[PDB]
C-alpha cells in the first residue's frame, strides 16, 4: 500500500509539475498564442477564435495546478494520517491489508474515522467535536461553492445582474437607492480565482476538521 | 381534408453514404482537417434542422428516427422478457414473492465476477434485478417462461417491424409535409386509437387474463397447476366460477345493467391486503374508463368531415380576461417547428414521468411491488431522473426554437412577444423567489446546524423546537383520509393510505405504505424542493428568454443556440448562450432530483419501509430518524449518507460488490468531469501541441490534427461525466443499501 | 461628409418592453438609430420583442452601441435599408457615429487615417522587459 | 460488398471489431488460465 | 334492450333528441340526400353523443331512483 | 389593460395594473419615501417609526431568549441595535453618494411632464436630515412598541 500511494504521490507531483512547467514555458507564447507575453500573466482568454482559448494564460495553468496540488497534498496527508492513526491505534495490519484498494481508503479511513467527527452534534446532544463537525460541513459548503465559480462561468451572471439592475431601478422605494459602482458580474480570471479560493478554503477546512476530530476523538 | 400525401423513393438505399462520413452537411462532408471534425460529426448527427432547411425532409427524418427508437425499445423489451424467460427465477419468485429476490440476470464465471450471482433465492444464483418486471408479469398473469419467451420473440418481431417501417417511411415511401402538418388527425388517432384503444385492450387483457390468474395466485395456487388464460376465454364455466358476472355475458353491457359487472370492475379504493399492490379489479375498471374517456376525447378535432374542432379555430378564438387576444399564430409555430413541439412534449412527458414516480411509490399498482423496496426505490429514483432530464430537454428545445425557428415577420404570436418583452421582470422575480427560497429553506437547515452545534436544540426548526408544520399538506392528508366516506362514497377505502387511518397493508414481514407523516422536516425539505425547482426554472427559462437578445449581446440569435461565448469583452460572455443555460440547468436538475430521491429514500426507510412484528408494532429500516436528523445537514451527512452507505462498503464479497465498485468508479467519473468543467480548451490545446511535437519527433504525427475539445464540448463532456458519476454513485448507493436491508 | 442632423422623426409601433433606457441615459450617454424603411413591416428589435417600423423615416433610441449596430446589420442584411445611428449625451451634443464618412466602414474610403496601426508583424513586438517601468506597453513600441 | 467494406473500415466499426475480438481473446485466455499473477513458463 | 323499458325509453329519446338537435337545432362533402346537411358523419356524431347522454341518464337513474 | 411606460415604449418598464393603478399611484406617492415636497426629516421620522415599530417583533418573539423573561426587554434592545446599524448604513450611503453641496440628482419632472421641483431627499444635507429622522423615529418606534408589548395585552403573534 505504501508503494501504491507513493506512486500516487509521484503522479501528483509530476502532474502539478507538468501543469506549472507547461504554464511557465508557455508563458511567453505557444503556437496557439505566440503573443501571450504581450497580454501579461493573468488574462482571461484569447477569445473563441482559433478553436477556443479558454484558460490559456500561465495564470490559468497555475490555477489548474492548485487543484492538482491540493489533490497531491490530500493524497500525501491521507497516507500520513491513516498510516499514523493505524500505528497509534495499534493495528498496522489494518493499513497494510486495506491501503492497497481504494474502498479500503473510503471505508476504513474516511467512513470509519469520521464517525466521532460527524457525531460532534447529534439530535440528542453534542460533544467537544461539535466545532469540527460544523467546520467539516462548512468546508464542504465552500468547497462546493467554488464549483459555482469554476463550473458556472460569466455571461450567465452578467445577464442575470442586468435583470436585477432593471428590478432595482423599477422597484418602488428602491429607486431612491442607487449604486455608485455599476454592479457587473465577476470577471473571468477573477472568478477562477474566487472559485479556487472557495475550493481551497473548503479543502483545507474540511480536512483540518476531519484530521483533528478523528485524531482527537480517540487520540490513538 | 387530410390526404395520405406520400412520395415514392425520395432517398436511394445504398451504402455510398455509409462510406463517406459526415455526408449530411456542408462543413462535415469534406473530411477531417482536425479531430474536432469527429466531435462536430456526432454533435450535429441528429441536428436535422441544420442538415436540410425544409420541414418535409426534417419530418421524414424524425419520423423514421422515431421508428428506429421504437425498434430499439422493442428490442430492449424483447431482451427483458427473454432474460426473464431463460435467465431468471420468475417461477421461484411467483411461488414465494416475499423472500425470493427478483433476479433476471446471470453473469458468466470468467474473472471471479461469478460472485455477483448472489443467493437471491429459489435455487437460482444471479443478480437481483430492480426493474419490477416480475411484478408486471404477475400483474399480467404470466406464470410461465414459455409466455415470456414467445413475447420476447414477438418483441423481436416488432423491432424488425419498426426497423422495416423506418426504412419504408424514409427510403421507399415517405410522407410529405401535408401529412405531418395536419395534427387534428394525429391527435384524434393518438387519443382514440393509441391511448383510447390501448387502454381498452389492456383492460380487455386484465378482465380476461390478469384478474382471474391473479385471483388464483392470491387464493394460493402453484403457478404450474394454474389454468392458462385461453382456458379462461374459452371455458366459460371457469371464468364464470371466478366471476359469475361473466355468466350473463355482454347483455349486462349492452342493456346497461353494469351494476352486475361490479364483481370484476370494482371501485374498491386502496391497496390489495393480500399482495400489497392495487386492486386489479380497480385497475381494469380504470383502464376501461380511461378508454371511454380518451375515445370520446379523440373525436374532438376536425380532420376530414364537418364535425370537430380546429386547433387554429380554438386558439384564434380564445379571448379571455388575461391576454386572450393572443394565442393567434401558435398553430403556425407548432405545425412549422419540430423544436417547439419537442420542447412542449418533453416538458409534459418528463412531468408525467415524475407524476408516474410519485403515483407508483404511493399507489403501488403491481402485486408485491411495495415490499420489494429495491423495486420501489429504483422506480421512483429512475422516473424522477428521467422526468428531470426530459424537462431540461424541454428547456434545450425551447431555446432551439427561440434561436432558429422564430420569425416575428412571418410567424408572429402575441403571447410569446409579450413574454419576451417583460422577460426581465420574469427573470428578476424568479431570481428573487429563488434567493428567498434558498434562504428560507437551506438557511433554516444552517440555523438548525448552528443551533444543534451550539447546544441549542430548543432553537432549531423541528417538532421538538420552533415548529414549521405543513398545515396545508396535513390538511390535505386529513381530507383524503376522510374523502371516501363523504365526498367519494363509491370508494370503500381512500385512493391511497399515505393520508391516514388504521390501515397498514403488510403482506409478510414488510410494511408496504403506512400513512406517511408530515412534520417540520418535511416542510423544510419540500421547500428545498420548491427551491431547487425554481432555480432550475430560473436557469432554463432564462436561457430560453435570452436565447435571442439581451442587454449584453443583442445579436445572440446570429451567434447561434450552441456557441461558447462572444469573447472576454463586456467583462466576459463565457456562458451567455442558451446551450450554456441548459448545461447549468442540468447541474441544478441534478441537485434537485438528488435531494428529491434522498428525501424519498430516507422518508420511506424511516417512516414507511420496515418490518412488522407478531405483536403489531413496526420497526423501520433507519428507525424514524427523519424528523430529528433530516432537519440538519449534519444528519443528512451522518444518519443518511454515512449511515446508509455502510452496505455499499460492506458490499465487497456478497453479490453487491459491483454496487460497491460502481460506487467508487461513479465517485471517480464525477470527479473526472471536474477536469472539464473547471478547465478550458487553451491549456489542453497547448499541452496537445507539446505532445504533437513529441509525436513529430518520431514520424508518428497524425493527419487528423489533434485539437483540444471545443469549449462547448468541454462543457458537454463535463456535465455529462458529472451527471453520470453523481447519478451512478447514487444508484450504487441506493441499490446496495436497499438490496442489503430490504 | 457632413453628418445627417438627427431630426424629431417618428418611432416604430412598439408596445413597450423591459429592455429600454434605465439609468445609462439619465446620467450617461444613450444612443439613437434612424433608418428609412420603404414599407411598414415587422422586425425583431434588439431589446427583446418585435416592433413594427413605419414607412419612411423611423427613429429608435437604444441603450448602447451594440444594440444599434446589431439592429443596423440585421436591417442592412435582411431589409437592405441604409441605417445610421448617433450618440446623444444627457446634455445634448448628438454625436454622429456609425458610417463617419457616409460610406460603410467595410469600404476603404480615402481621408480616414491610420490610427491603431503597427508597421510590424505581430511577433516582432518587444518583450515586457523592454517596456518595464514605462507607461507604454509591448504593442505601442 | 462495395462501400460496406469502407464503412467497416471506419474507425469506430473497426475499433469495435478489433476490441471485440481482442476482448474475447483475453476473456477466453482468462477462462483457460484464470487467476494469473506470475509468468511461470519462462 | 328489452324494448319498452325505462333503459330503452330514456336512451331512445336521448339518441333521437340529439339527432334532432343536430338536424333542426343548435348542434351541428359526404353528399347525402338529406335536405339540409346532416351527413353520415354528423348522424354518427349525434348518435354517439345521444348514446353518451343515454348511458349517463340510465346509470344516474340506476344509481338512485 | 397593460400600457407602455408613459406612452414611451423604449424605456425599460411598462404601465401595468400593478405599477400604474390609481390606487397604487395614490398609495406609493403619499408615503414618506415619495413625499418629495416636504423636507426629508419628517418623512424620515415616519420611515424610522414604521421600521422600528415592527422590527421589535422578530427580535422579541423569535430571538435567542424569546422564551425567557427578557423576551421583549432584549428584543427591543436588539431592534434598537438594528436601527443604530441602519442609521449608520444610511449615513455612509449619503456620504458616499452626495458629497457636500451638489444639486439634487432626483428625477426633475413628473410623469405628465410638468417641471416639478427636484426632490431634496437626494441631496447631501437632505439625506443627512433623512438619516437623523430615521434614527430618531426608529428608536422612538422601538421604545413605543416595547411600551406596548408589556402595557397592552395581546394574544401576541
Ligand atoms: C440497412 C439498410 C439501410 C441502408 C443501406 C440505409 C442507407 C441510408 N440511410 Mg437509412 N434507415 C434505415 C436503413 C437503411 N438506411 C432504417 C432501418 C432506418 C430507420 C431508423 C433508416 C432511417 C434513416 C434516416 C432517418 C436517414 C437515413 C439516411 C440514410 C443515408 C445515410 C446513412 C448514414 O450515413 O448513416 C449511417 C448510420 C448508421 C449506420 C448508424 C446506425 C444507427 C442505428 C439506427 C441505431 C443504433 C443505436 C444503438 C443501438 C445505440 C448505441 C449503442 C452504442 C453506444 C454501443 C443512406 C442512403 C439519411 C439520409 O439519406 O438523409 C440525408 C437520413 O436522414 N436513414
Ligand atoms: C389510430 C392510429 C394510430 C396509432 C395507433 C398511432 C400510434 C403511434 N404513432 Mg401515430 N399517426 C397516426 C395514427 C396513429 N398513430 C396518424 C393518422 C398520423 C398522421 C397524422 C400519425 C402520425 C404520427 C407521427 C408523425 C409519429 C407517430 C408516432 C406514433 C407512435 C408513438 C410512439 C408510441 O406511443 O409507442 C407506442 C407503441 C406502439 C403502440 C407499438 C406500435 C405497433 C403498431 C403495429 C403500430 C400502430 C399502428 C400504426 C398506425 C400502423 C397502422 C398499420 C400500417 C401497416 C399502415 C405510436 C405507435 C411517432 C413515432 O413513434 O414514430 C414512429 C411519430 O413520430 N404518428
Ligand atoms: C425526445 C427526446 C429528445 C430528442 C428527440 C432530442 C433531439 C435533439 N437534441 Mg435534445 N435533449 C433531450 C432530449 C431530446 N433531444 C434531453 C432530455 C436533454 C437534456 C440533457 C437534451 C439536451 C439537448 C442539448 C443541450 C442539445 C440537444 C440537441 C439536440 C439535437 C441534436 C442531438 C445530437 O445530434 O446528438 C446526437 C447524440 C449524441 C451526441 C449522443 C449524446 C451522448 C449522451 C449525452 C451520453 C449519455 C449516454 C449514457 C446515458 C451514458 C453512459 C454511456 C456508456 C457508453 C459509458 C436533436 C434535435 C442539440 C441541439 O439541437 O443543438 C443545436 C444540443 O445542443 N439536446
Ligand atoms: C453549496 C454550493 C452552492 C451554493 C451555496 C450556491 C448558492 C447560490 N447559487 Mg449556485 N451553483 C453551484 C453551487 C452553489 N451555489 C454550483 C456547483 C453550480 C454549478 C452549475 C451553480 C450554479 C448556479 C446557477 C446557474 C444559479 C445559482 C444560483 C444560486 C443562488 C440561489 C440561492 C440563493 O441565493 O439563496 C440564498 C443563498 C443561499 C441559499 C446560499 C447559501 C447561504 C446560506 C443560506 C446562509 C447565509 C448566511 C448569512 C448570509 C451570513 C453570512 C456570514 C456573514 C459573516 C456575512 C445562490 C447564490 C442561482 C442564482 O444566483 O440566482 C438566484 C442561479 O441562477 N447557482
Ligand atoms: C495497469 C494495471 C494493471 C495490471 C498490471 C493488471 C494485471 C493483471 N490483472 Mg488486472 N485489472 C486492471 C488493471 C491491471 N491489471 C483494471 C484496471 C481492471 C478493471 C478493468 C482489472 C481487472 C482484472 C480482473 C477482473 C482480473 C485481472 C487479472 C489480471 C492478471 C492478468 C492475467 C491474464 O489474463 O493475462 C494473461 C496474458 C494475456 C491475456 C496476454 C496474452 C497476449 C497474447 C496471447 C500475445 C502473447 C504472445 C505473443 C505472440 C508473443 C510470444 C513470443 C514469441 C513466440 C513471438 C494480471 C496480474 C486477472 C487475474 O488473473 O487476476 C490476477 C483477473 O481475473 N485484472
Ligand atoms: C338528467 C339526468 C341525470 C341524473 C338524474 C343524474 C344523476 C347522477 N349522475 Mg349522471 N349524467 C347525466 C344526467 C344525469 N345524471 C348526463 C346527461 C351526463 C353526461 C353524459 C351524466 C354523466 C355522469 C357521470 C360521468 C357521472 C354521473 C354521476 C351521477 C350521480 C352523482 C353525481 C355526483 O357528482 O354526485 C347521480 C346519481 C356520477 C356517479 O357517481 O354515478 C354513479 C358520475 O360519475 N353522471
Ligand atoms: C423586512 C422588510 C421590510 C418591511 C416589512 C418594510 C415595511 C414597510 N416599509 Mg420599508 N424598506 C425596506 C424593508 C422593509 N420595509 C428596505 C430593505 C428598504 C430599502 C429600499 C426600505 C425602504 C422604505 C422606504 C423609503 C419607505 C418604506 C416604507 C415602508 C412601509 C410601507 C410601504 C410598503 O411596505 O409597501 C410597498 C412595497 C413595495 C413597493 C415592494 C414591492 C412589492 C411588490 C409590489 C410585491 C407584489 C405585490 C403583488 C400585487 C401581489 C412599510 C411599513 C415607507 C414608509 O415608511 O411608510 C410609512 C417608505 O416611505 N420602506
Ligand atoms: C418575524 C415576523 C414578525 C413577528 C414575530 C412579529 C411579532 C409581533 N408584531 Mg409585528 N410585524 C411584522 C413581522 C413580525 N411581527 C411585519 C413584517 C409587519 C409589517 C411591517 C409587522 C407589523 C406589526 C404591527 C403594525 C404591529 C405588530 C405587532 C407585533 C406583536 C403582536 C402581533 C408581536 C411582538 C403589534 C405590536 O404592538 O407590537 C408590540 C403591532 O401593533 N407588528
Ligand atoms: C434564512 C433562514 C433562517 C431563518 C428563518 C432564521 C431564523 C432565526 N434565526 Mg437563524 N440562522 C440562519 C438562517 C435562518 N435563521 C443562518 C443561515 C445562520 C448562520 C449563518 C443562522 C444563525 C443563527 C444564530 C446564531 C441565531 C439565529 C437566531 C434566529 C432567530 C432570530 C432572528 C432574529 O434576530 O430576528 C430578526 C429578524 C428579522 C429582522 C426579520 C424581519 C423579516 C420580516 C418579517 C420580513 C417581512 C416581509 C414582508 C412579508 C414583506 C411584504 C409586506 C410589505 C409590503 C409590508 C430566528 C428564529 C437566533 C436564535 O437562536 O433564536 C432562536 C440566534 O441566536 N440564527
Ligand atoms: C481533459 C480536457 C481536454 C483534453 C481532452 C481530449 C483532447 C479529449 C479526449 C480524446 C480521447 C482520449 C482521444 C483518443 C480516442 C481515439 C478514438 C483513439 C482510439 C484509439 C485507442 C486510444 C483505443 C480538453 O480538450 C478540454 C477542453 C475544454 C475544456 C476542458 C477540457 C479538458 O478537461
Ligand atoms: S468562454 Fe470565456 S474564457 Fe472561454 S473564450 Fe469565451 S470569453 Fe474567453
Amino acid at each position: 500500500g505504501d508503494f501504491l500511494v507513493h506512486h500516487a504521490i509521484a503522479l501528483g507531483l509530476h502532474t502539478t509539475t507538468l501543469i506549472l512547467v507547461k504554464g511557465a514555458l508557455d508563458a511567453r507564447g505557444s503556437k496557439l498564442m505566440p503573443d501571450k507575453k504581450d497580454f501579461g500573466y493573468s488574462f482571461p482568454c484569447d477569445g473563441p477564435g482559433r478553436g477556443g482559448t479558454c484558460d490559456i494564460s500561465a495564470w490559468d495553468a497555475f490555477y489548474l495546478a492548485v487543484f492538482w496540488m491540493l489533490n497531491t497534498i490530500g493524497w500525501v496527508t491521507f497516507y500520513w494520517h491513516w498510516k499514523h492513526i493505524t500505528l497509534w491505534q495499534g493495528n498496522v495490519s489494518q493499513f497494510n491489508e486495506s491501503s492497497t484498494y481504494l474502498m479500503g481508503w473510503l471505508r476504513d479511513y474516511l467512513w470509519l474515522n469520521s464517525s466521532q467527527l460527524i457525531n460532534g452534534y447529534n439530535p440528542f446532544g453534542m460533544n467537544s467535536l461539535s466545532v469540527w463537525a460544523w467546520m467539516f460541513l462548512f468546508g464542504h459548503l465552500v468547497w462546493a461553492t467554488g464549483f459555482m465559480f469554476l463550473i458556472s462561468w460569466r455571461g450567465y451572471w452578467q445577464e442575470l445582474i442586468e435583470t436585477l439592475a432593471w428590478a432595482h431601478e423599477r422597484t418602488p422605494l428602491a429607486n431612491l437607492i442607487r449604486w455608485k459602482d455599476k454592479p457587473v458580474a465577476l470577471s473571468i480570471v477573477q472568478a477562477r480565482l474566487v472559485g479556487l479560493a472557495h475550493f481551497s478554503v473548503g479543502y483545507i477546512f474540511t480536512y483540518a476538521a476531519f484530521l483533528i476530530a478523528s485524531t482527537s476523538g480517540k487520540f490513538g | 381534408e387530410v390526404k395520405i400525401l406520400v412520395d415514392r423513393d425520395p432517398i436511394k438505399t445504398s451504402f455510398e453514404e455509409w462510406a463517406k462520413p459526415g455526408h449530411f452537411s456542408r462543413t462535415i462532408a469534406k473530411g477531417p482537417d482536425t479531430t474536432t471534425w469527429i466531435w462536430n460529426l456526432h454533435a450535429d448527427a441528429h441536428d436535422f434542422d441544420s442538415h436540410t432547411s425544409d420541414l418535409e425532409e426534417i419530418s421524414r427524418k424524425v419520423f423514421s428516427a422515431h421508428f428506429g427508437q421504437l425498434s430499439i425499445i422493442f428490442l430492449w423489451l424483447s431482451g427483458m422478457y427473454f432474460h426473464g424467460a431463460r435467465f431468471s427465477n420468475y417461477e421461484a419468485w411467483l411461488s414465494d414473492p416475499t423472500h425470493i429476490g427478483p433476479s433476471a440476470q446471470v453473469v458468466w464465471p470468467i474473472v471471479g465476477q461469478e460472485i455477483l450471482n448472489g443467493d437471491v433465492g429459489g435455487g437460482f444464483r444471479g443478480i437481483q434485478i430492480t426493474s419490477g418486471f416480475f411484478q408486471i408479469w404477475r400483474a399480467s398473469g404470466i406464470t410461465s417462461e414459455l409466455q415470456l419467451y414467445c413475447t420476447a420473440i414477438g418483441a423481436l418481431v416488432f423491432a424488425a417491424l419498426m426497423l422495416f417501417a423506418g426504412w419504408f417511411h424514409y427510403h421507399k415511401a415517405a410522407p410529405k409535409l401535408a401529412w405531418f402538418q395536419d395534427v387534428e388527425s394525429m391527435l384524434n388517432h393518438h387519443l382514440a386509437g393509441l391511448l383510447g384503444l390501448g387502454s381498452l385492450s389492456w383492460a380487455g387483457h386484465q378482465v380476461h387474463v390478469s384478474l382471474p390468474i391473479n385471483q388464483f395466485l392470491n387464493a394460493g395456487v402453484d403457478p404450474k397447476e394454474i389454468p392458462l388464460p385461453h382456458e379462461f376465454i374459452l371455458n366459460r364455466d371457469l371464468l364464470a366460477q371466478l366471476y359469475p358476472s361473466f355468466a350473463e355475458g355482454a347483455t349486462p353491457f349492452f342493456t346497461l345493467n353494469w351494476s352486475k359487472y361490479s364483481e370484476f370492475l370494482t371501485f374498491r379504493g386502496g391497496l390489495d391486503p393480500v399482495t400489497g399492490g392495487l386492486w386489479l379489479t380497480d385497475i381494469a375498471h380504470h383502464h376501461l374508463a380511461i378508454a371511454i374517456l380518451f375515445l370520446i376525447a379523440g373525436h374532438m378535432y376536425r380532420t376530414n368531415w364537418g364535425i370537430g374542432h380546429g386547433i387554429k379555430d380554438i386558439l384564434e378564438a380564445h379571448k379571455g380576461p388575461f391576454t386572450g387576444q393572443g394565442h393567434k399564430g401558435l398553430y403556425e409555430i407548432l405545425t412549422t417547428s419540430w423544436h417547439a413541439q419537442l420542447s412542449l412534449n418533453l416538458a409534459m412527458l418528463g412531468s408525467l414521468t415524475i407524476i408516474v414516480a410519485h403515483h407508483m411509490y404511493s399507489m403501488p399498482p403491481y402485486p408485491y411491488l411495495a415490499t420489494d423496496y429495491a423495486t420501489q426505490l429504483s422506480l421512483f429514483t429512475h422516473h424522477m431522473w428521467i422526468g428531470g432530464f426530459l424537462i431540461v430537454g424541454a428547456a434545450a428545445h425551447a431555446a432551439i426554437f427561440m434561436v432558429r425557428d422564430y420569425d416575428p415577420t412571418n410567424r408572429y404570436n402575441d403571447l410569446l412577444d409579450r413574454v419576451l418583452r417583460h422577460r426581465d421582470a420574469i427573470i428578476s422575480h424568479l431570481n428573487w423567489v429563488c434567493i428567498f427560497l434558498g434562504f428560507h429553506s437551506f438557511g433554516l437547515y444552517i440555523h438548525n446546524d448552528t443551533m444543534s452545534a451550539l447546544g441549542r436544540p430548543q432553537d432549531m426548526f423541528s417538532d421538538t423546537a420552533i415548529q414549521l408544520q405543513p398545515v396545508f399538506a396535513q390538511w390535505i392528508q386529513n381530507t383524503h383520509a376522510l374523502a371516501p366516506g363523504v365526498t367519494a362514497p363509491g370508494e370503500t377505502a381512500s385512493t391511497s393510505l399515505t393520508w391516514g387511518g388504521g390501515e397498514l397493508v403488510a403482506v409478510g414481514g414488510k410494511v408496504a405504505l403506512l400513512p406517511i407523516p408530515l412534520g417540520t422536516a418535511d416542510f423544510l425539505v419540500h421547500h428545498i424542493h420548491a427551491f431547487t425547482i425554481h432555480v432550475t426554472v430560473l436557469i432554463l427559462l432564462k436561457g430560453v428568454l435570452f436565447a435571442r437578445s439581451s442587454r449584453l449581446i443583442p445579436d445572440k440569435a446570429n451567434l447561434g443556440f450552441r456557441f461558447p461565448c462572444d469573447g472576454p469583452g463586456r467583462g466576459g460572455t463565457c456562458q451567455v448562450s442558451a446551450w450554456d443555460h441548459v448545461f447549468l440547468g442540468l447541474f441544478w436538475m441534478y441537485n434537485a432530483i438528488s435531494v428529491v430521491i434522498f428525501h424519498f429514500s430516507w422518508k420511506m426507510q424511516s417512516d414507511v419501509w420496515g418490518s412488522i412484528s407478531d405483536q403489531g408494532v413496526v420497526t423501520h429500516i433507519t428507525g424514524g430518524n427523519f424528523a430529528q436528523s433530516s432537519i440538519t445537514i449534519n444528519g443528512w451527512l451522518r444518519d443518511f449518507l454515512w449511515a446508509q452507505a455502510s452496505q455499499v462498503i460492506q458490499s465487497y464479497g456478497s453479490s453487491l460488490s459491483a454496487y460497491g465498485l460502481f460506487f467508487l468508479g461513479a465517485h471517480f467519473v464525477w470527479a473526472f468531469s471536474l477536469m472539464f468543467l473547471f478547465s478550458g480548451r487553451g491549456y489542453w490545446q497547448e499541452l496537445i501541441e507539446s505532445i504533437v511535437w513529441a509525436h513529430n519527433k518520431l514520424k508518428v504525427a497524425p493527419a487528423t490534427q489533434p485539437r483540444a475539445l471545443s469549449i462547448i464540448q468541454g462543457r458537454a463532456v463535463g456535465v455529462t461525466h458529472y451527471l453520470l458519476g453523481g447519478i451512478a454513485t447514487t444508484w450504487a448507493f441506493f441499490l446496495a443499501r436497499i438490496i442489503a436491508v430490504g | 461628409t457632413p453628418p445627417q442632423l438627427d431630426p424629431n422623426t417618428p418611432s416604430p409601433i412598439f408596445a413597450g418592453s423591459t429592455g429600454g433606457l434605465l439609468r445609462k441615459a439619465q446620467v450617461e450617454e444613450f444612443y439613437v438609430i434612424t433608418w428609412n424603411s420603404p414599407k411598414e413591416q415587422i422586425f425583431e428589435m434588439p431589446t427583446g420583442g418585435a416592433a413594427i417600423m413605419r414607412e419612411g423615416p423611423n427613429l429608435l433610441k437604444l441603450a448602447r452601441k451594440e444594440q444599434c449596430l446589431a439592429l443596423g446589420t440585421r436591417l442592412r442584411s435582411k431589409y437592405k435599408i441604409t441605417y445610421q445611428f448617433y450618440r446623444v449625451f444627457p446634455n445634448g451634443e448628438v454625436q454622429y457615429l456609425h458610417p463617419k464618412d457616409g460610406v460603410y466602414p467595410e469600404k476603404a474610403n480615402p481621408g480616414r487615417e491610420g490610427v491603431g496601426l503597427n508597421m510590424r508583424s505581430i511577433g516582432k513586438n518587444v518583450s515586457p522587459i523592454e517596456v518595464k517601468f514605462t507607461g507604454k506597453q509591448s504593442y505601442d513600441l | 460488398m462495395r462501400d460496406l467494406k469502407t464503412y467497416l473500415s471506419v474507425a469506430p466499426v473497426l475499433s469495435t471489431l478489433w476490441f471485440g475480438s481482442l476482448a474475447g481473446l483475453l476473456i477466453e485466455i482468462n477462462r483457460l488460465f484464470p487467476d494469473a499473477l506470475t509468468f511461470p513458463f519462462f | 334492450d328489452f324494448i319498452g323499458s325505462s333503459t330503452n325509453l330514456i336512451m331512445v329519446t336521448s339518441t333521437t333528441l340529439m339527432l334532432f338537435a343536430g338536424r333542426f337545432g343548435l348542434a351541428p362533402g359526404l353528399q347525402t340526400g338529406d335536405p339540409a346537411g346532416f351527413t353520415l358523419a354528423d348522424t354518427l356524431a349525434c348518435g354517439t353523443v345521444g348514446h353518451i347522454i343515454g348511458v349517463g341518464v340510465v346509470l344516474g337513474l340506476k344509481n338512485i331512483g | 389593460v397593460v400600457q407602455p411606460i408613459n406612452g414611451d415604449p423604449f424605456i425599460g418598464s411598462l404601465e401595468t395594473p400593478v405599477t400604474s393603478s390609481p390606487l397604487i399611484a395614490w398609495y406609493l406617492s403619499n408615503l414618506p419615501g415619495y413625499r418629495t415636497a416636504v423636507n426629508p426629516l419628517l418623512r424620515g421620522v415616519e420611515v424610522g417609526l414604521a421600521h422600528g415599530f415592527f422590527l421589535v417583533g422578530p427580535f422579541v418573539k423569535a430571538g435567542p431568549l424569546r422564551n425567557t423573561a427578557y423576551a421583549g426587554s432584549a428584543g427591543s434592545l436588539a431592534a434598537a441595535g438594528l436601527v443604530v446599524i441602519l442609521s449608520m448604513c444610511l449615513t455612509i450611503y449619503g456620504i458616499s453618494s452626495f458629497k457636500e453641496g451638489e444639486p439634487s440628482i432626483a428625477p426633475s419632472l413628473t410623469l405628465t411632464g410638468r417641471k416639478k421641483q427636484p426632490d431634496q431627499l437626494q441631496t447631501a444635507d437632505g439625506w443627512a436630515k433623512f438619516t437623523g429622522g430615521f434614527f430618531f423615529g426608529g428608536i422612538s418606534g422601538v421604545t413605543w412598541a416595547y411600551f406596548l408589548l408589556y402595557v397592552l395585552d395581546l394574544p401576541y403573534f
